[PDB]
């Protein structure tokens, strides 16, 4: 869950988002579509780093 | 949009553009108290942007309301993405005049092969990242149904019709979904999905209005 790659999925939205990068070590942004795509998907990077 | 070009100053009255600490989806104002987006455009709350060409410079025409009433359709699927429309009714009526008006409801199916005009402030990146201050239009044909199941084989809905280029290149993207597909005059499609944006055979996939005329009639009227 804290491992798969940012995915915005099939859903044409802009929804502003926190994934944990493995790389980077840390949470960062990302723009979601609004459905689908995997969990590593958080409404606040506070969240994500509590998870992650 | 991928591949399309700036729209006209004050061309398409009827693009709206739904807001929450930012623009996140297009809509189509279709009377002056209610807008028609995607179902999973939804938030709990919305402000709506009317009369804009420009979301990032105040030119002087926008009205700014909020959504006093937002309804999914009752049928909406959120793993099929079936039934991907909305219903929004404005808190105050949209003031109608040259740069904010109404788009007609289709009175007919869409036909294959039809030209047809796509809008919205979306991604016009295939790969990466490039969101756009000012509309953008797409002149896109109406595909048929098999192209649309070949592309999409066991996710074709019902409610769901293709638009674009089988060739790619084209295509709307992320922003632009409950946006308008606009043919001949009438609004004939909400912006919902895609593989991608303008990938080889993944044509964006849209929810067809025309069948959920008399929803729309039913709705306005259980809510005035
Ligand atoms: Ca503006």
């Amino acid at each position: 869950v804290c491992s798969e790659q940012a995915e915005t999925g099939p859903c044409r939205a802009m929804i502003s988002r926190w994934y944990f990068d493995v790389t980077e070590g840390k949470c960062a942004p990302f723009f979601y579509g609004g459905c689908g795509g995997n969990r590593n998907n958080f409404d606040t990077e506070e969240y994500c780093m509590a998870v992650c | 949009i991928v591949g399309g070009y700036t729209c006209e100053e004050n061309s398409l009255p009827y693009q709206v553009s739904l807001n929450s600490g930012s623009h996140f989806c297009g809509g189509s104002l279709i009377s002056e108290q209610w807008v028609v987006s995607a179902a999973h455009c939804y938030k709990t709350r919305i402000q709506v942007r009317l009369g804009e060409h420009n979301i990032k410079v105040l030119e002087g025409n926008e009205q700014f309301i909020n959504a006093a009433k937002i309804i999914r359709h009752p049928k909406y699927n959120r793993d099929t993405l079936d039934n991907d429309i909305m219903l929004i009714k404005l808190s105050s009526p949209a003031v109608i005049n040259a740069r904010v008006s109404t788009i007609s409801l289709p009175t007919a199916p869409p036909a294959a092969g039809t030209e047809c005009l796509i809008s919205g402030w979306g991604n016009t990146l295939s790969f990466g990242a490039d969101y756009p201050d000012e509309l953008k239009c797409l002149d896109a044909p109406v595909l048929t149904q098999a192209e649309c199941k070949a592309s999409y084989p066991g996710k074709i809905t019902n409610s769901m019709f293709c638009v674009g280029f089988l060739e790619g290149g084209k295509d709307s993207c992320q922003r632009d979904a409950g946006g308008p597909v606009v043919c001949n005059g009438q609004l004939q499609g909400v912006v919902s999905w895609g593989h991608g944006c303008a990938w080889k055979n993944r044509p964006g996939v849209y929810t067809k209005v025309y069948n959920y005329v008399d929803w729309i009639k039913d709705t306005i009227a259980a809510n005035s």
